[PDB]
């Protein structure tokens, strides 16, 4: 179990950036996976997750509510977040994760176990 | 599919 995130970058307030979450090892489509982030100086949060055993239906932190997405694609063994309307204070490092076992998110951001190493995701202001 | 919310 490994999860490799790519796709950060430094944009512009307003703009857009899509991360990417490449899984190894486990089957992402079988698991809750997640998006957290650690804005400078903050503890880490959860952002996004998505149910396993193949569910489509997602959950949000009120702060991204509407502006980001995230999405699997089965395919690729890949979890993706859309990541729209950026603001300075989305400006973090950005991990992937996922629950430690094919299932439901059961509605929490506890219980994940496998974490990616991180990317940066910077947006700036004038 | 009847799917909880996630």
């Amino acid at each position: 179990g490994q999860l490799v995130e790519s796709g950060g970058g430094s944009v512009q307030a307003g703009g857009s950036l899509r991360l990417s979450c490449a899984a190894s090892g486990i089957d992402s489509s079988s698991y809750c996976m997640g998006w957290f982030r650690q804005r400078p100086g903050k503890e880490r949060e959860g952002v996004a997750r998505i149910n396993g055993l193949g569910g489509v239906k997602t959950a949000y932190a009120d702060s991204v509510k509407d502006r980001f997405t995230i999405s699997r694609d089965n395919a690729e063994n890949t979890v993706y977040l859309q990541m729209n309307s950026l603001k300075p204070e989305d400006t973090a490092i950005y991990y992937c994760a996922a629950k430690f076992s094919p299932g439901y998110c059961g509605g929490s951001w506890s219980n994940f176990g496998y974490w990616g190493q991180g990317t940066q995701v910077t947006v700036s202001s004038h | 599919d009847y799917e909880p919310e996630a």
